[PDB]
């Protein structure tokens, strides 16, 4: 008569490492590094990413005629990039602190565009176009967002100047741009005056410009340039403008609501997916239960940390050694 | 029929730990399921703890910098760096401990079931061998059946001091 | 005959978690997490707080004459400023590098006010005042570190200019200030010329403004603007300024002693204490001797680390199981 | 009266680990004063070092941002964050395992007491029951004072020996 | 001559553990080559894990800031303290465990040897004493060198049992 | 007869700290923290360090006449700066952006200087001189990347233009400047012009200047003062440059391979050494073997995790306990 105590081995073929011995077979494991990914760009807690394909942000912000994008009202979680995207800054020159205006437009929990100024009220000629920012249907064109002012017809430029009250429900991004044209001839015919003062100011931003003439190298058929510029009226406060030429105006603002987090990717191939997630890294949509996970080091949403590792198998059975 | 010294057993299905016993009415394996539930919620515990007390809050994003912005751009780059640094090497180390101290466990919870029977036993049976106890008694399916459940005395004290002077 | 081994059990309740259980009984713990703090701002090793109730740090440096703030010799450890604190820049404008400015101020292991320039030696009218710029008494009156220069009467501003050495010890914060009057009549009523250059240099610095007429946003009475400027004149150099018109000049100077660690705390409700400690949180102060604390992640001194946690109870006795 | 096996004893009270012995004089509980320093040295090292490597040098001050300066203010948060959710899974996961090893540790020193007088005890008892040995000589209040201490060797060797074939 | 019980042996030279053997023909030392080679292998793996795991991948340069700069001047030095207190307190601690466990594992190593002779021994010796069996038979010495090889039976099984009752 | 198991003691007097106890003796050790270190600065995988003794990164760039250095084709894998060295920008004045203009001077996996303008073919007079930077011969000169132009005799100074195309296998580090002249005698005798506008352009960058007359306080004999400036020409890109004066014109610029790492070593004592390291601290190279290191916090190339801590040993063998 005869009494044992024993164990369970079973059929598993799993092994795990331990501090003291490689592939040590065991009953059962479990996984802690995710490596399964849904390789596709998904909605997340904050909604629907905004896909740009043939637009870089500065040219849908400042509304290059050839970007057709449909900014929706909703607003957008993200900002997907395509780095093949050729259309920017159409007339060319660039634009002061880029990166924080793309970091601005990256996220929003809503979107309004505003009109700020109507420039048939102004003593001017309005709404130039130009060669270098041709629309999609085919003629020439100009940015959505900013007004090219020439001197009234037949040779008149003033101090023009105008405000803005900004009454609504957030804080607005406004756009401008001076420009330099190549030579005084071009200054001349264009703006009357040899030389300009433009200001752009609110209760807190104070900033003039003057031109500066002379020939650039040729950039898309122009050797002018444009600076371009931005700038952020809080609720309540007022935007006053005044120009005696060179000021690309400002026509239409912008009203993000919600916090920006610098969500841009920028990435070529990866598509848009019909899908939800509550991760969304950089190379796809992934589950969130494991504590680590190895799709990319960037990501948004609620993601485990990312280790650079195949796998990380976690004993949970008994070493698996039959008798 | 060996114990647990001589390897695992792969009829036992309903358990980590168990008995086999030999009689004259034949043999019976099953697991003892009290020392078996106790295991599965220590390790249960286990994985909620390393699996739970991350912190799924904080995103990453990949952050755009002029060509004078060099600096703050290395800067960035070092954090996530050595942040990573840190993970890598800690989830790595966690888990090869964890998991020795693991399989140390399941053979600890083994020689405890054991040794609780020998105590119950007590001069009823020779320990010796191989995880297995030679009872020096009369003892069938009805006494084998206390001796997992633990209610068993030393009824039987002095039919095995016969037995065991032979 | 019998000898028995055993262990104590005792009457704790408390308990602790492991890796393997919950809730444990143990006979002894100990705590590692510090949750008790006193909710005050106290001394620290380098001294003691500076409280601003009324004024921005921007409106004591400049010297807004509403702030009668006493900043002393001894120095202070780090700054407390409310959020309420109505007074800021009294003329409207703002300060470049404002956040580097209030960063330096922040702390002082000891202070001492310079006298840079006296304007009486200057062909100038000065010490002008605004409406803007009420003192606490009810006047009209101007900052107490910045100077507003006006042409001398009946009408000349010429170019003016002065030096003044660094002959203390150590490092000088000095302040200066550019008019931008709303029309061209202000402008040649305050300063004759219809342009002016003013020149604020050092050994090392290389700065010059011309002003930008035009009218801005009403602000506190206002039209006209003001853009401020700050500098370090470093021991042993030397500071030269150069105007005719539209600079408010440097008068009065900072010599703070220590280097500054940016220790401002934004904070309403928590008062300052008659107290010290190594270890002040931003939201009071704690003991030290424990490895963790959960009051706060923001702190100054000698601190534990911050985990936001209730609790990390460490076993020290035995298991409580009683026979 | 029973040992370890049966659960702690609320009458000792001048020590964590001890003795408890019943002879025709009446019984005697008290501390083993040797492995109880032991083991409170021990665990004033463990609370030293997990208490005392904390660095306390580095302070964490608010910075204050410009509303053109979003990135560097994200990125120094993202240091803030990451760091803390080191600190918070680390420090957890230290406690809740050194825990478990504390426990463990306080286990293993009582069974090192039991098995440090089954040696010294010899064929003299029997290791049967609860974390107790009956002794099967006379040993009068001197001699478990000496099984206590260490100074205890097998003179009673023949006197066991006829009681044990009783 | 004693076992592991009382001490080490300045004796073996040849390994961490093994056998002190006296019959009549004299005495014998040696190493265990197995249970030595066994354990060699561990310590291999985990000194092997705990310095290959490291990434020696990223850089630390002493970066430059403007006097204007003052603020990403701190973040810069925030990041590199923060992460310099992260490794100094995960690394004293991370030895510090380790090397308790790594004594602790030889004292398991040794026991688990000496119960593997105790299993093979069986009624055969008296395990009584000092990590040491007194063999009841006459044990010569190709006896001793199949207690240790692991190639021995109960042969004997009444040239004790006579011996036994003696 | 008996058998007997046991353990091995030796003569080691190591010991080890374990968690429970201090100073234990063990049979065998190894040490975790490397804290030998040969004091010197090796090549590295990336190459040979470039020391500069006499001179500043600044003045080998722009090309301080005082400054003899070998700047060679192979490159450099990090520059060591002696603190010492005296030689900095000659002519008195700032470089704007001066930390990220080290920066990109650090490392280069290869060097070539190329001719950006040749001033022969240009109407002004070329390649004035100062006795604040005099050659290490002896007399008065100028930097060698950039060229001080005068107007051409006897008084004329017409608008100048000039353009460069970098057809070169990279970028193009370029450099120019501005003179500030003390006074408007100095400034109509130098240029003729009194204001002039100086204009740096490429096919992204659009900037200009005008001269602010003035006396600064006397530096290196001189109270005018030069602004100092770069700019990176990419690839393709056509670099345009236009003054009717005051403009110190780019001459030479840098077309560096690799990316820079910030290798910059502010170092006085240690020498350069005759050796080779995967890993190069601040304070000498070390072996990387070891997981941790004490010798620096700063370092390049494959390193062990810096630590302060004299040791770190590991436990190897028993704890060496003889009977
Ligand atoms: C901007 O658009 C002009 C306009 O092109 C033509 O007019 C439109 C109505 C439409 O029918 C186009 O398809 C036509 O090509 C472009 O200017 C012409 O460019 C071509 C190609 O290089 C050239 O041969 C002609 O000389 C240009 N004609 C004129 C009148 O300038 C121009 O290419 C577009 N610019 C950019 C940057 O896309
Ligand atoms: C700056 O102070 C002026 C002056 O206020 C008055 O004069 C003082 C001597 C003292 O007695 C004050 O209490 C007086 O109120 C303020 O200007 C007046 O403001 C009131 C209230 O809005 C208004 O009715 C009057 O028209 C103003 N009078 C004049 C002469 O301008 C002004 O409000 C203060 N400015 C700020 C920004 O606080
Ligand atoms: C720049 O060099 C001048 C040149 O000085 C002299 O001329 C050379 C050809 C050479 O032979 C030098 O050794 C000569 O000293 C320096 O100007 C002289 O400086 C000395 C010392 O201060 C002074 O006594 C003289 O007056 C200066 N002579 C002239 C003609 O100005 C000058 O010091 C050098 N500048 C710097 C910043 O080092
Ligand atoms: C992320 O983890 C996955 C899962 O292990 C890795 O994908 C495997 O990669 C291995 C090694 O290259 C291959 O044998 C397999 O083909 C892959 N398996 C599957 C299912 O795709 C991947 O390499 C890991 N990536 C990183 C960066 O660690
Ligand atoms: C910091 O720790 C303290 C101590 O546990 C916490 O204060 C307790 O909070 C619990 C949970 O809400 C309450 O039951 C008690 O009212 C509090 N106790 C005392 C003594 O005040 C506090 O919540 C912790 N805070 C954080 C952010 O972790
Ligand atoms: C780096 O590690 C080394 C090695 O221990 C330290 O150098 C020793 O320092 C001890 C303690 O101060 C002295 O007893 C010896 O003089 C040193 N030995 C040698 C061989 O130099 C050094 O102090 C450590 N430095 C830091 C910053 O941790
Ligand atoms: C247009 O001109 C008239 C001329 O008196 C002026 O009153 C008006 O303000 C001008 N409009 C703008 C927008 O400046
Ligand atoms: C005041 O004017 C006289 C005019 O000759 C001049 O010498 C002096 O330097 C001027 N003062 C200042 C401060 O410029
Ligand atoms: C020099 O002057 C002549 C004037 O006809 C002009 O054509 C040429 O471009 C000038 N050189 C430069 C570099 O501007």
């Amino acid at each position: 008569d005869r009494i044992c105590i024993g164990y369970q081995s079973n059929n598993s073929t799993d092994t795990v490492n331990t501090l003291i011995e490689q592939n040590v077979p065991v009953t059962q494991t479990m996984e802690l590094v995710e490596t399964e990914k849904h390789p596709a760009y998904c909605n997340t807690d904050l909604g629907a990413p905004l896909e740009l394909r043939d637009c870089k942000i500065e040219a849908v912000i400042y509304g290059n005629p050839k970007c057709d994008i449909h900014l929706k009202d909703q607003g957008w979680s993200y900002i997907v990039e395509r780095p093949s995207a050729p259309e920017g800054m159409c007339y060319p020159g660039s634009v002061e602190n880029l990166e924080e205006l793309r970091f601005v437009f990256s996220s929003a929990a809503s979107y309004k565009r505003i009109r700020l100024f109507d420039y048939s009220r102004w003593n001017v000629t309005r709404s130039g176009t130009s060669k270098a920012c041709n629309a999609s249907t085919g003629g020439q064109s100009f940015y959505r967002s900013i007004n090219w002012l020439t001197k009234k017809k037949p040779d008149t430029y003033d101090f023009n100047e105008g405000a803005y009250v900004n009454n609504e429900d957030g804080d607005i991004i406004f756009l401008w741009g001076i420009h330099h044209p190549p030579d005084t001839k071009e200054q001349t015919t264009l703006y009357k005056n040899a030389n300009t003062l433009s200001s752009v100011t609110t209760n807190t931003i104070n900033r003039s410009f003057q031109p500066n003439i002379g020939p650039r190298p040729l950039v898309r058929g122009q050797q002018g340039r444009m600076d371009y510029y931005w700038g952020i009226l809080k609720r309540g406060e007022t935007l006053k403008i005044r120009t005696n030429g060179n000021l690309i105006a400002p026509e239409f603002g912008y009203l993000l609501k919600g916090e920006s987090y610098g969500r841009i990717i920028q990435n070529e191939d990866i598509p848009i997916g019909n899908c939800n997630t509550k991760c969304q890294t950089y190379a796809g949509a992934i589950n969130s239960s494991k504590p680590f996970q190895n799709a990319s080091r960037h990501y948004m949403g609620e993601c485990p940390k990312y280790v650079k590792k195949a796998s990380l198998r976690l004993a949970v059975g008994l070493r698996n050694t039959p008798s | 029929i060996a114990g647990f010294i001589e390897g695992g057993w792969s009829g036992m299905i309903d358990g980590w730990y168990g008995f086999h016993h030999s009689n004259s009415e034949g043999t019976g394996m099953a697991a003892d399921q009290k020392s078996t539930q106790e295991a599965i919620d220590k390790i249960t515990n286990k994985v909620n703890n390393i699996v739970d007390k991350m912190n799924r809050e904080f995103e990453v994003v990949n952050h755009e910098f002029s060509e004078v912005e060099k600096r703050i751009n290395m800067i960035n780059d070092k954090i996530d760096d050595q942040i990573e640094d840190l993970w890598a090497y800690n989830a790595e180390l966690l888990v090869l401990l964890e998991n020795q101290k693991t399989l140390d466990e399941h053979d600890s919870n083994v020689k405890n079931l054991f040794d609780e029977v020998k105590r119950r036993l007590s001069a009823n049976a020779i320990d010796a061998g191989n995880g297995c106890f030679d009872i020096l008694h009369k003892c069938d399916n009805e006494c084998m059946e206390t001796i997992k459940n633990g209610t068993y005395d030393h009824k039987e004290y002095e039919e095995e001091a016969k037995l065991e002077r032979s």
